[PDB]
Parts: structure tokens; sequence; C-alpha cells
């Protein structure tokens, strides 16, 4: 079969089929990115207008991409949450419609299931059972995995994300929003060890997670040292290192718990490289396996929409002529 | 030819069908529902119609303005239709839409729409129907404070009639504005009185593809204050 995939929970718009046999047959992605920069932050009304903007020619131009019409395609799905009420409304209408009028199922998918599967898009999907790590910008949680909508909440944080605290970190280093790729970037100039911060809630057992004290903990660095370059990289790289550290000690225990062999990462913060690399060397010394998605299906993307809207299709999530979003969506309310 | 038209950008939903003249229409309140029965309702009037997506000519969309949220709605779910079934696209104006209304029910042919913008403000429009029952005034729709709207009335004369929510929120727009004013009958914008604009800019060629539909907000100042820089 073949699923069109639509995303608009907040300031991306993806468009991707996905194929059961091919693969991704398209892939279509506007990104925001310039629009919201000079906010410090996603506004959600310009955000809402130019889903409106984008989503029709995308979804024209991944048909086009695809050399596919409209008979080709057995099921529509689209983001109906978590993310803006008005930009996951963008997707969903356009979504339901178009498959009201092109008389096939309509899919309704949860965005963090999205990226949770992200990685069955590559090469050697991870089997269930697995651990799996969401670290985006609003959400860091551990999560065992034993099927399709088998999902239970083994540990998630308490205050900030580990997005938004790369986010919070990078604007006090004076970098763009978002800066979380940024930190990353200018990190890589850091000398290892010059500076120490914490690793929260690693002295004690338990899964859950706090970011909060990691931004003061920066903020009062950069406070008491110098402004040069090189001080900054060693204050970005401080902070990558206790967070990436934090992750990896979390993503143990929860190993350690479960007595899984595989660990899934996902969500934007799963981009990072230096992350990457130490899950990556910690699953071979288990002499187990990590999963991650390409970079590009990390962040918000339409392709990973296209793909569990396959699965959930599959599972018999057909939606009725009623359409509907959900802004807070609990990833442990989707059903089996 | 077959026209579908579909509006939902204030607390109203309403679908209507022309059919060569004949008019198939519903209408119903919505706060809070538009999107469980926005669709419901297009294929409701398709199906008492004995009519299928694939029959329409043109879909008319109500373009704004109104709630931002409303105004998506309507064009997003015009946008998967038409982009469905292959249909061209034809965007009405709500406050002139309100104005056919009034038309359509005491003969008006000199309206003043105003909606109810929220922010201390209306979305205003000055519509006058001409000898050919073309609406006028297409220039004039702005969102505006109570006291500009003062401004403008007083630069116009005569008799108008009144449309829209923003009477209903500030009922005394027009005073001192030395205007005869009287009370339209019309609320909220109706599909139905979509179908007789849609045809004409159907007959003189103003329909749009799917990807070229856009809204009408008025109100653009919609984002918080830039970053110091
Ligand atoms: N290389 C990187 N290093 C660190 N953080 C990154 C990197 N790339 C992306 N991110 C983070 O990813 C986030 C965006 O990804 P994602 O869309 O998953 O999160 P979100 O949409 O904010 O989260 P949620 O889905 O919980 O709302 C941003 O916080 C960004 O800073
Ligand atoms: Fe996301």
């Amino acid at each position: 079969m073949r699923v069109l995939g639509i995303e608009t929970s907040c300031d991306a718009t993806g468009i991707a089929i996905y194929d059961d046999e091919k693969g991704l047959l398209a892939n279509q992605l506007y990104s925001q990115v310039k629009l919201h920069a000079d906010y410090g932050g996603v506004v959600p009304e310009l955000a809402s207008r130019d889903h409106v903007r984008k989503t029709v020619p995308l979804i024209q131009a991944a048909l086009k991409e695809s050399g596919l019409t409209a008979k080709d395609i057995d099921a529509v799905a689209y983001t109906a949450g978590p993310g803006l009420v008005g930009a996951l409304l963008v997707g969903a209408t356009v979504g339901r419609s178009l498959a009201f009028a092109w008389d096939v199922p309509a899919i309704p998918v949860h965005h963090m299931e999205g990226h949770l599967l992200a990685p069955m898009l590559e090469d050697n999907p991870p089997e269930f059972p697995f651990v799996a790590l969401l670290v985006s910008g609003g959400h860091t949680q551990l999560i065992s995995v034993t099927g399709i909508g088998q999902y239970e909440l083994l540990g998630e944080s308490i205050d900030d994300a580990a997005g938004e605290a790369f986010d919070k970190t990078a604007k006090l280093l004076g970098l763009d929003y978002p800066g979380g790729p940024l930190l990353s970037k200018m990190a890589a100039q850091g000398t290892a060890g010059r500076f120490v911060f914490p690793r929260p809630m690693t002295d004690r057992p338990g899964l859950d997670f706090s970011f909060s004290g990691l931004k003061t903990f920066a903020a009062n660095t950069i406070r008491d040292n110098g402004t040069d370059d090189q001080t900054r990289a060693d204050i970005a790289r401080a902070f990558e290192d206790a967070v990436v550290d934090t992750l990896m000690i979390k993503c143990k225990r929860a190993l350690d718990q479960t007595g899984f062999k595989r660990l899934v990462m996902a969500g934007g913060v799963s981009a990072n490289r230096t992350l990457r690399a130490k899950l990556a060397e910690m699953m071979k010394k288990r002499r187990g396996e990590v999963f991650y998605a390409r970079p590009e299906f990390c962040t918000d993307n339409g392709a990973m929409i296209a793909y569990a809207g396959m699965v959930r299709f599959k599972a018999g999530a057909t939606a009725d002529l009623g359409v509907s979003v959900r802004p807070r969506w609990p990833l442990a309310e989707l059903p089996a | 030819m077959r026209i579908l038209a579909i509006d939902t950008a204030t607390e109203a939903c309403s679908v209507a069908l022309w059919n060569d003249g004949t008019v198939n229409a519903h209408f119903e309140l919505c706060p809070r529902e538009h999107t469980q029965r926005i669709l419901p309702m297009v294929q409701d009037i398709l199906t008492t119609s004995g009519t299928s997506l694939t029959d329409i000519n043109a879909l008319a969309y109500g373009r704004g303005p109104g709630s931002f949220t409303g105004v998506r709605i309507g064009i997003g779910i015009a946008q998967g239709l038409a982009l469905g079934a292959e249909l061209p696209m034809i965007g009405v104006s709500t406050l002139m839409t309100m104005a056919q209304g009034a038309w359509r029910k005491n003969g008006a042919t000199r309206v003043l729409a105003a909606i109810d913008a929220r922010m201390g403000e209306v979305y205003w429009a000055e519509y006058q129907r001409d000898e050919n029952g073309i609406w006028h005034g297409e220039e004039t729709e702005a969102v505006l404070k109570p006291e500009i709207v003062h401004e403008r009335m007083q630069q116009l004369s005569g008799e108008w009639v009144t449309v829209g929510t923003g009477w209903q929120a500030w009922p005394d727009l027009g005073k001192e504005s030395g205007l005869v004013l009287r009370d339209g009958e019309v609320l909220l914008p109706a599909a139905e009185d979509m179908l007789p604009i849609a045809c004409q800019m159907f007959a003189e060629g103003k329909t749009v593809a799917v990807e070229h539909a856009e809204p009408v907000y008025l109100r653009n100042n919609v984002a918080w204050k830039k970053l110091p820089g």
C-alpha cells in the first residue's frame, strides 16, 4: 500500500508518501525557521498562517515528485497532536477532507509515535521490544515499548525537557532560536573538562529527568567567566557533555530495569551527534544495538507521519468524518 | 453548472448547493463544533441532492474575515475537497455574503457589514448593490476601532442596512453618524448567500486552482514584539 502523510504540528510543514513495499516515495519539507527567529520562539498565529500557504503545494509536489496520482494512494495520514491547536488544524482539515474527496481512509497520527517510529525508516529497523528515549523540545521520556501502542512510561522530565534546555542555554550564549543545533556546533570547539556541570538526578536511583538546574548553572558560569569565543565554546561543551551523560546514564538504568538489548533514540535532540556516538558506544559494550533516524527525520518531518500512519491503518485506527485535534495528547492514551 | 459552497468563518456552519439554479441549503450554529460538523454536512447535502463531489464544477469557500481559526477550517476543508476532486475554487467575502443575505431577506441594496473582530475592533465593509446585482465596495474592507468606523460613517450619506455581529457587540456604532440605519436581519454569513456571488464569478472566469486559494484576515498585526535589535 501507499500512505500520504501530513505533518503540521508546529513550525514545519511536512508531506511524505510511504510505500510498504518500495519505501519512501516522496518527502517534502518547508521549515518556518526564519519566520519565528526574530521572535525568539514560534508565534502560533504566524505558524498557522504559513501551513495554509505550504500544505497543498507540498502535497502537489509530493505526488509530482513520486509520479503518483490520487488512485495510487490508499490512505491519508495526518498529525492530530500533540502540538499547536492552530497548526494541527491546518494539516488535519486538509487531510481529512482530501481523504474524503479521494474516498480513502483517514488516519490521525500521534506526533510522538511519529518520532518513536522514525527509525523504522532506515535499514534494519528495531524489533520489539525496545527501550525508547524520546528527547524533543517539550518532551523527554523513557519508554518501554513491547509493540505498537504498548508504550509504558518509565521516566519523564519534571521540568525542562532536554531540547528546551539546549535552546535556553543556547540563547544565553547569544545564538539564534532554536539554538540547540547551534550550541552543539559551538561546543565542538570546546575543551573537555574545562568546566563541569552537574548530571541532574543521577545521585539517586530513578529514571526521571530534571534540566532546569543546568540553565542556571550555565548562566552562572557565563557570568563569572570570559567572553572570548573559546570560553563560550567551553561552556557549550560543558553543557552538552552534561546533558548527553545524564541521558546516557538514564538509558543504562532503563535497559537494566527492563532487560532489553535495544535502544531507540527519538526526537529532535536525537540528531545530536555527541549523543548518537555515546549511545552507540554504550550499546556496543552491552552487546546490543542502538537505533535512530537519519538526522533529517529526528526533527519534524512528514515521512514519519506517513510511516506511523501506515502502521496505525494496519492496526484499525481510521477516522470518521469528524475532525478533531488534541494539542495535549498523552502517548499513554494511544490504544494497542 | 453546479456549485458547492461551504463556510465556517464565524459561529455558524453552512453548506449550500446550486444546481443550475435550484438550491439546496443547510445552516446551523456550531460554536466549538465546526470540525465535527463540516464534512458530515457536505456529505448530507451531496447525498440528499443525489450529487457527488465529482459532479461539482466549482467549490466556493468563505475566505474571510472572521475567526482566524474558523477562516482556516473553511479554507483547509475546501482545499482538500478541491485538491481531492480537482475542482476550481471561488473565495467569497463573509462581509459581502451577509450583504447578499440582506438583499435576499428584504431587498437591501446598501449594506454596512460589521463583524466582531474582538480586541475592541470590527471588520468593516460598505457594500452597495448595482442594478445588475453586483456588490461594490470590496475596497472598503478593514479592521477598525469603533471610533474610526464613526469617522467612516461621517463620509457616508443616506439610508443603510446593518448586518453582522459587529452591531450586536456595539449597538451604538452609528450614533451621531448622520445616517438612517436599519437592522438588516443578518447576524452571520450563510453559504446559500455565497451561491449567487459564486455564480457571477464563475461566469466571468473568476475561479482559481486550489493552490491559489487564500484567506483574508484583515488583522495582520498578530505577532508579539520582536527581540531587541
Ligand atoms: N543537533 C542538536 N543538538 C541538540 N538539540 C537539537 C539538535 N537538533 C535539534 N535539536 C532540538 O530539537 C528540538 C526540535 O525537535 P522536535 O520537533 O522533536 O521537538 P518539539 O517539536 O519542540 O518537541 P515536542 O514534539 O515535544 O513539542 C529543538 O529543541 C532543538 O533545539
Ligand atoms: Fe516534534
